[PDB]
């Protein structure tokens, strides 16, 4: 059945298409959360450095003071 | 008579665009808080490197 074949084929076709699509929107999404996740633990290593800093500064301030 | 096929590609179409729509709201809410995280990211790197530089004054300062 020429009908039969021609149906089939046009399903399979536009299974395979869905599917490697899904596969390019699921990649993409995936990056998308392991750079958000990247970038909170970067920025709580960069806030806990700034906040040593200033902590730092602060006391060397005194230090100063201390001499005048 | 084979418009049934008709409203059936029409639905096809619209369930389809709910589903990018659903996407795009997932995906649109990562990017933004990607956007926001660099420029905290891009604010704590200025903020060190100020902070940085005063810590180094005031060495200077301290050992004269
Ligand atoms: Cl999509
Ligand atoms: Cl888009
Ligand atoms: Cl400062
Ligand atoms: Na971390």
């Amino acid at each position: 059945s020429q009908e039969r074949i021609k149906a089939e084929r046009k399903r399979l076709r536009n299974r395979i298409a869905a599917s490697k699509c899904r596969k390019r929107k699921l990649e993409r999404i995936s990056r998308l959360e392991e750079k958000v996740k990247t970038l909170k633990s970067q920025n709580t290593e960069l806030a806990s450095t700034a906040s040593l800093l200033r902590e730092q500064v602060a006391q060397l301030k005194q230090k100063v003071l201390s001499h005048v | 008579e084979e418009e049934k096929r008709r409203v059936r590609r029409e639905r096809n179409k619209l369930a389809a665009a709910k589903c990018r729509n659903r996407r795009r709201e997932l995906t649109d809410r990562l990017q933004a808080e990607t956007d926001q995280l660099e420029e905290e990211k891009a604010e704590l790197e200025s903020e060190i490197a100020e902070l940085q530089k005063e810590k180094e004054r005031l060495e200077f300062v301290l050992v004269a």
